[PDB]
């Protein structure tokens, strides 16, 4: 199942992101989340380029995700930027993106927009390719997501112009993650 | 000129009594008896002269070295004039409850304006300088939501009877201690309206500032305080939650007042629906989804029953109102939204979710009928309580939770009671579409043993409702029809729950007042409805569907297989089932 | 990292290590741009030229950030901010000395 996500990442990477397939990433991240948080330095190279491939996809559709699925977005992106500031503080020799990458990651999820280069995305796809991982399901993910919005209240106090005000939520969304990690302290 | 504005005739007396408020934060106005307010109105004018020389003398450059001796003398100044402003307010509330005229109001609107503005320069002035902006600022906001919470809560304890009681400090203490809410009026709005910006100043503070970083913070601009110790101090002088939410239920209802006025001081209900919602967003924010463990105790130790009916009856107030209008639209989302942060956050007790329930008339323990037709946020609360309850169960695999159990089991009684009867209902007298998606997906999170029960109970209620064919044969079946209805999604949607029954409750329910709720309906049943019904838009689905337009398919295992095995288990007795059917169709 | 809310809580602890950092590029700039002027009496090397550049630019536009971040700050300012500045005018003139 590994493979079916790469699809997103490399489907997108083509032509830009499919929202289509957005709600199939968020699933994962969150799905993984505690793998992406302990898991071995055999696949670290593996989940690292994941993060830092799912973080850039997000933001280039931060403007434009369904006002229902921006929630998924905000719990997955609370996730990436819980890999991110974690590598940040531990610098780890198996990590397969630069502490400069990572800042400038953590920077366009809690910014409008990311700004890692393609040469280096077509590097992370390269470093993904690496392949060095460890219907019914889709209905149980859609239970989960709904049991998940129940508990994840909106709260949002304080077209195009809505989709830049979306944009701008998300924003506020991974800021309050970040900080939420004490991560600026970090 | 700071001499000369500190040195104002009329000035003079509030000032003093500021002081003397500060300490012990004993905050006290002297209008408090009708004859004394009106006092307080005859010197109005020259009040009226003095505040505007004031103002402008502050408003040229003046105090540019904002030195400690300085900066306190001007902190001075404008919580004096802010002093002075409220108690034209507190004046001004007292005649209106005993009860040039218009020229008084005017004098006191001007006043109660200008001194405002003082406030609010002075408050530029040290926000913006270089020696002293900062701690500095805060500790003057603190002065000034104290003054004004002080001052708001006054106003509305201001009853005619303590008045003709009286007939002069107005001690906030003595109100407290000893513990209509009328005096509530546009200069108490104008005040509420800028003592929540500052309240939700010091709260951000606390945010920001680590979780839980001592005494109630001194009434100093110097003194240097934690933010929680202001807030501490702000709540120690008055309660705040009380406060708020005093206001907000104030200035809802005089906005419903004034609707009604224009139906049949300002008579604009926006401008208290305006104020209300502030308050709500406020109360929603710094304090519901305050992390501070400081904030959460202080407001689940705040709230009580009498909050939660009050909040009951306004959501109640909102819900039948049959008046989008505009401001009251976000009044209204504003309220769910509050709902809605109410029911998740754990600050609100079992206790309290059961009573805002009980005063909606969704109580899921009570007597009765079961409220076929659920208000809009009266439903959607009602929803995300019962689910809340159900993932807590799910989550620790605890057996189904008895009051959804109970909710089920209430309403199919109301509906058999309706199909004895049957009785055609009105929109109002109807189960609603959103509240029958709810009800299903509730079913689903049941248990085998809480689904099978229900499905036998639906096969009893038809087969006892098919025991007398000659009331049936003339009675309308309108119920009868939701009834079938809700067996046959049960036939095709017993073993799972669908994707889009997730995103109806998702989008109808877990949503503020698409306006149009997410569901199906009967394409030639509907187009029928329309052949002779109002031409606007659809105002209620009387006709709809929750099976989905689901891909014909032939009764070759059209039912669901564990449906199936149900059915022709000892619980349901199908063949003679199966027969009250038949007959049903008479 | 700083365009990032890292430095916006201006906590006591926090504000002395957020003075550090500020100061921290100014005193490397300084010393780069005396670099360069050792170079220049002395007189690829057009990259370093233009990258010490950068680096002086990206040091002045730190110190202005955490100078604004003390100043609009509600628990910094004031005489603080004040003695920020005093302290990035010290470096800045010193270094002018010694360059």
């Amino acid at each position: 199942g590994w493979e079916v996500a790469v699809r997103p990442l490399l489907s997108a990477s083509y032509s830009a992101f499919e929202m289509k397939e957005l709600p199939q990433l968020v699933a994962s991240v969150i799905e993984s989340e505690s793998e992406i948080l302990h898991h071995e330095k055999q696949y670290e190279p593996f989940y690292s380029s994941f993060v830092a491939l799912s973080t850039h996809y997000i933001t280039t559709v931060c403007s434009l995700i369904p006002r229902n699925q921006l929630q998924s977005v905000a719990a997955a992106c609370k996730v990436l930027i819980e890999f991110s500031l974690l590598r940040l503080e531990n610098p780890d020799e198996a990590c397969a993106v630069s502490q400069k990458h990572l800042i400038l990651l953590i920077k366009g999820l809690c910014t409008g927009c990311s700004r890692l280069d393609r040469t280096e995305i077509i590097t992370f796809t390269a470093m993904m390719k690496s392949a060095k991982l460890p219907p019914e399901l889709r209905q149980k993910e859609v239970q989960m997501n709904f049991l998940n919005q129940l508990t994840s209240v909106f709260n949002p106090r304080t077209d195009q112009a809505s989709a830049i005000k979306t944009k701008n939520v998300f924003i506020a969304q991974n800021v309050a993650s970040l900080q939420e990690l004490g991560g600026s302290e970090k | 000129l700071l001499r000369v504005c500190l040195n104002l005739p009329y000035f003079l007396r509030y000032i003093n009594r500021f002081q003397d408020a500060v300490l012990a934060n004993s905050f006290f106005i002297m209008p408090a008896t009708v004859a004394d307010a009106t006092a307080v109105r005859n010197g109005f004018h020259s009040l009226v002269i003095d505040v505007t020389m004031a103002l402008d003398t502050l408003s040229l450059p003046v105090l540019e070295p904002l030195n400690p001796s300085r900066l306190q003398d001007v902190t001075v100044l404008s919580l004096s004039c802010l002093y002075a402003g409220v108690s034209v307010a507190t004046c001004m509330a007292i005649l209106h409850v005993g009860s040039k005229e218009d020229d008084y109001e005017s004098d006191a609107a001007t006043i109660v304006q200008k001194c405002l503005e003082i406030y609010d320069m002075i408050g530029q002035a040290i926000s913006s300088s270089r020696r002293a902006g900062g701690e500095h600022y805060q500790n003057f906001q603190l002065l000034g939501a104290w003054c004004l919470l002080n001052s708001l809560f006054l106003i509305l304890n201001l009853s005619p009877t303590a008045l003709a009681d009286k007939g002069a400090a107005l001690r906030v203490r003595d109100i407290l201690s000893r513990t209509g809410h009328q005096g509530f009026g546009v200069l108490s709005v104008i005040l509420a309206n800028h003592a929540i910006k500052l309240l939700t100043s010091l709260f951000q503070d606390l945010q920001v500032e680590a979780l839980h970083k001592g005494p109630p913070a001194a009434l100093s601009i110097m003194a240097q305080s934690t933010s929680i110790q202001r807030i501490q101090r702000l709540i120690d002088s008055v309660p705040l939650m009380n406060l708020l939410l005093t206001l907000l239920s104030t200035s809802y209802r005089k906005a419903c007042v004034l609707q009604r006025q224009r139906k049949g001081s300002r008579k604009d209900p926006e401008l208290f629906l305006g104020l209300a919602s502030n308050i709500l967003n406020f109360i929603t924010s710094s304090m519901l989804n305050s992390r501070n463990n400081f904030i959460r105790n202080y407001l689940s130790v705040s709230l009580s029953e009498h909050h939660m009916a009050t909040l009951a009856s306004i959501i109640k107030e909102v819900d039948k109102d049959g008046l989008k209008g505009s401001s009251d639209e976000e009044f209204a989302a504003a309220l769910y939204h509050f709902n809605h942060s109410l029911v998740t956050s754990d600050l609100q007790s079992p206790n309290l979710q059961n009573t805002l329930l009980q005063q909606l008339g969704v109580a899921p323990f009570s007597e009765g009928p079961w409220p076929l037709y659920i208000h809009p946020q009266s439903l959607s609360v009602l929803s995300r309580l019962l689910l809340i309850w159900q993932h807590k169960a799910s989550a620790q695999g605890d057996p189904d939770v008895p009051e959804c159990l109970k909710v089920w089991d209430r309403f199919l009684s109301t509906m058999k009671q309706n199909a004895l009867q049957g009785v055609v209902p009105s929109e109002t007298e109807d189960l609603n579409v959103e509240h029958l998606q709810m009800l299903l997906l509730i079913f689903h999170n049941f248990t085998e043993t809480g689904r099978r029960a229900i499905l036998s109970l639906f096969v009893q209620i038809i087969q006892e409702l098919s025991v007398n064919m000659d009331a049936q044969m003339r009675f309308v079946p309108l119920i009868l029809a939701r009834l079938l209805l809700i067996f046959d999604y049960l036939l095709h949607q017993y073993s799972k729950a669908p994707v889009y029954l997730f995103e109806q409750v998702q989008h109808n329910l877990l949503s503020p007042p698409a306006t149009t709720p997410l569901y199906h309906g009967f394409k030639e049943v509907e187009e029928n409805w329309s052949k002779h019904f109002s031409s606007d838009a659809v105002p209620h689905p009387r006709f709809y569907c929750v099976l989905s337009p689901e891909a014909s398919e032939d009764d070759l295992n059209r039912l669901d297989s564990v449906a199936c095995d149900v059915l022709f288990s000892k619980l349901v007795k199908y063949d003679e089932l199966y027969a009250a059917l038949t007959a049903l169709l008479a």
